[PDB]
């Protein structure tokens, strides 16, 4: 399975969604679904460390954090919005991302967020409610995830 | 009605789904459609936002605030789409380019990336003689011979041109440098309408560039 | 309160002050 | 007193263990008060103490050494740790303090005392009583386990802290003289299948036997304060217990002679660094000074590190999970240490000897360890399953953690391990008695 959110400067996040692989229609079982926001808020810390650092691409930064067999990895936009990922294994694996396909995902979805942001009547602080937001963002996770 | 809910938490996305919901915003590209408009439009919308903000305001310090929050919008919007718009390298346009602008991340280049290319795009024309300052610890400044959006407002008093401060202002802190963006007016060159940018930085971005 | 009850409580003599298992 | 604030220093073995306890009619203030400024006189020189009669053991044989104490007042309990004694005696605690004040018969007391702590070395208690009769001050005087303080330990608290020194190294070696005839089978072979061996989710015989015998024979030196004996007597244990082909009390010898470098340091003497741990360690034989001496240790550290990853495969000659916890904490709160200053210079030595931390110090830069490979070894602590051992030991992976990440500015890490920390505390069958730490705990949250 796979766990996404978008999450601005005041540390909040705008958006949130959980994806699943067709065979295990669940997600995680029962713990990791509970520990899934503690991890991401952890994992926070050492994406706002790579935010202002020096060494090509600066944006998506890849694997960034580890924890029990999960993957995490995240992209930086330029107004400091956060685009975390946590993958997991089907329940016996040692998870290895694609890095291609985990770029054109951040970019696209990023594509989605700046197009979101630009209506007169968004603010930073508020969440981003919408039903074709959500549909796209995960007819795109179908296209690009798996 | 599956659009996050914040209150709920996060729902259970099968990735069986593919039901589309036409929206008319997310559907419109937004590549760089030239619709260029009248400087005159722009005059007048201007000319009624700040004789509306009269009416509303009570003394000059609230004006000057209030406009500032006017642009400050504009300011958030314009960051995203002038850094991520210049990454295209020569429906959605994601899928073709190949690399994304590195994001600049020193004192510098943000302020060179706004003479360069937010100006030009806002005006038509690259920002003149970006300068700093180099006296008491940082007073880095912007300087335009002959503002556009303001040219028609008379008097040597500047208050109305505190609505491209409060963009710049929001421009750099969404990028990550909080500032006290303010104007003056310096008639030296022959122009006299010649306004300046003042920028100044917190002690938190000092701390963190050094 | 619990704290100002507790923090002039006689501990018993002859044990730790704490302890961790039953 | 605080319970949930551990933070092992890297010399925490050549600690000595004391328990203290408060005999009589005490209350929680009051007891923690004295117990608070006792616990400020565990750096009593070598220099004062009157000699022992033995040669192994005696004082009067290096002017210099500190002896250092460790007060606990948790008795953590017993019939688990029993077993990993012979793999190596700093654990033990080997002095009982019984602080009284009730102007009770001492005799008794003591008999009752050792009565209920039958399987200590010393027991030992110290009259904190206002005044006490002149009748009782005779009886006091002729024994020598039995000391007379003012209220709030303030009297002679220099020369009873010279005497227990004495009047427990006595005791420490008649302990040794009585254990040194022992086979010291390992801890494995001991407890069977009763500890732990640290699941992971990433003449052969005497040979063996003289080399661990001498491996304990220096670290109860170390224990003592003869130091540049201890380290003379490590590179025999090391070399002979790395010719023999055994790894698990390899690594444990190897940490000692890791230890033996930071006290000698702390002194201020010169040695030299022995021949074999350079041939089984690469430098990457030659005086201290003209060598980088943190990463030498961290090189030493992450080879015993290797050993004991190296030794799981075996059924009873394994690491328990106790000691590879322990020893990743040790080194992660060495790292910590070193990443405060710009140089490894005397403060940090004595920062990380004397436990006092002094944080949010200004920032060098370019520090000994950087910001991200003590970040990299802290995540080893998760690399093991933390989950099941005794809640006792599992909450000092997490508190220290919680204190390694605030140190290294890591606040929402802290808040991560710490809310393990609560669910860990939460989840238990046996009930825990209240106390003011978990109330400052659920404040820093």
């Amino acid at each position: 399975p796979q766990y996404f959110a978008i999450i601005g400067k005041k540390d909040n996040p705008v958006y949130e969604i959980e994806f699943t692989n067709a065979e295990n229609p669940q997600g995680f079982p029962q713990d990791l679904k509970e520990l899934n926001p503690f991890i991401l808020h952890a994992s926070l810390d050492i994406v706002e460390d790579l935010q202002w650092q020096i060494n090509t691409d600066n944006c998506y930064l890849g694997k960034v954090d580890h924890f029990y067999g999960l993957a995490i990895t995240a992209y930086i936009s330029y107004s400091g919005m956060k685009f975390v990922m946590i993958h997991g294994n089907s329940a016996n694996s040692s998870v290895v991302i694609d890095d291609n396909n985990m770029r054109s995902f951040y970019q696209e979805v990023h594509e989605l967020y700046v197009k979101t942001l630009m209506n007169p009547f968004y603010k930073i602080t508020d969440p981003i409610r919408s039903p074709a937001f959500d549909s796209r963002v995960r007819t795109l996770a179908r296209k690009h995830l798996s | 009605s599956d659009g996050y809910e914040y209150t709920v938490g996060p729902k259970q996305a099968i990735t069986s789904e593919a039901s589309y919901i036409p929206s008319r915003i997310y559907s419109e590209s937004l590549l760089f459609k030239r619709q260029e408009a009248s400087l005159s439009a722009m005059a007048f919308l201007f000319q009624e936002m700040i004789s509306q903000l009269h009416r509303t305001c009570k003394t000059a310090g609230d004006f000057e605030t209030k406009l500032s929050d006017y642009g400050h919008n504009i300011g958030i919007r314009l960051l995203e789409l002038l850094n991520f718009r210049a990454s295209v390298s020569p429906e959605s346009l994601s899928n073709y380019i190949t690399k994304m602008r590195r994001r600049d991340l020193k004192i510098l280049d943000i302020l060179q990336f706004i003479h360069g290319t937010l100006w030009s795009y806002l005006f038509n024309h690259v920002s003149d003689d970006l300068v700093k300052s180099s006296e008491r610890d940082n007073e880095y400044m912007i300087v335009d011979n002959f503002p556009t959006l303001t040219q028609f407002i008379p008097g040597e008093n500047v208050s109305c041109e505190y609505f491209v401060c409060g963009i710049i202002k929001g421009f750099l802190f969404n990028a990550g440098f909080p500032c006290g963006v303010t104007a003056h007016r310096m008639p030296q060159g022959g122009h006299s309408q010649r306004t300046v940018y003042l920028i100044q930085f917190d002690r938190q971005v000092l701390d963190r560039e050094g | 309160t619990l704290d100002k009850y507790s923090s002039e409580e006689i501990l018993p003599s002859f044990e730790p002050v704490y302890s961790w298992s039953s | 007193m605080n319970i949930l604030k551990h933070f092992p220093s890297y010399v925490g073995p050549s600690k000595i263990r004391t328990l203290v306890i408060p005999i009589g009619h005490w209350t929680r203030k009051e007891f923690n008060n004295a117990v608070q400024k006792l616990s400020e006189f565990n750096e009593i020189h070598l220099s004062d103490v009157t000699p022992i009669d033995s040669p192994i053991f005696t004082p009067q044989g290096f002017p210099h050494g500190k002896l250092f104490f460790d007060f606990l007042t948790i008795d953590h309990d017993d019939a688990l740790e029993l077993f990993l004694y012979d793999f190596e005696p700093f654990r033990k605690t080997f002095v009982i303090i019984g602080l009284v004040n009730d102007y009770s018969d001492p005799l008794t007391n003591l008999n009752f005392m050792k009565e209920k702590y039958p399987t200590l070395i010393s027991p030992n208690l110290v009259y904190a009583s206002s005044t006490p009769t002149k009748e009782l001050e005779q009886t006091i005087d002729t024994m020598e386990n039995v000391f007379a303080s003012s209220p709030d330990m303030q009297k002679n608290i220099e020369t009873i802290m010279c005497d227990i020194a004495r009047n427990f190294l006595t005791a420490l070696n008649s302990y040794y003289s009585s254990y040194k005839h022992v086979t010291l089978r390992s801890p494995g072979a001991i407890g069977g299948n009763a500890v732990l061996k640290t699941t992971l989710i990433r003449n052969r015989s005497q040979q063996k036997s003289l080399g661990r015998q001498m491996k304990i024979l220096g670290n109860f030196q170390l224990l003592a304060g003869r130091y540049v004996d201890a380290l003379n007597s490590f590179v025999d244990a090391i070399t002979t217990l790395y010719k023999v082909r055994d790894y698990l009390w390899l690594g444990s010898a190897l940490d000692g002679i890791s230890i033996c470098f930071l006290l000698l340091s702390y002194l201020g003497l010169s040695y030299q660094i022995p021949q074999i741990v350079s041939l089984i360690c690469p430098v990457e034989n030659i005086d201290v000074e003209n060598i980088n001496l943190p990463l030498l240790i961290k090189c030493i550290s992450d080879k015993v590190l290797y050993y004991y990853d190296l030794s799981l495969m075996h059924n009873s000659e394994y690491a328990p999970q106790v000691v590879y916890c322990e020893f990743l904490l040790k080194t992660l709160t060495f790292m910590t240490s070193c990443y405060k200053s710009s140089e490894f210079s005397k403060d940090v030595l004595d920062n990380i000897v004397k436990n006092q931390h002094r944080a949010l110090s200004d920032i060098p830069n370019s520090p000994m360890f950087p910001r991200f490979e003590v970040y990299f070894y802290s995540n080893k602590l998760f690399e093991l399953q933390l989950k099941e051992m005794q809640v006792e030991a599992q909450i000092k992976i997490y508190s220290t953690m919680a204190e390694v990440y605030r140190l290294l500015g890591y606040k929402r890490k802290q808040l991560f391990v710490l809310r393990l920390l609560m669910v860990a505390l939460l989840a238990t069958p046996n009930k825990i008695a209240w106390h003011p730490d978990y109330r400052t705990l659920i404040d820093t949250i």
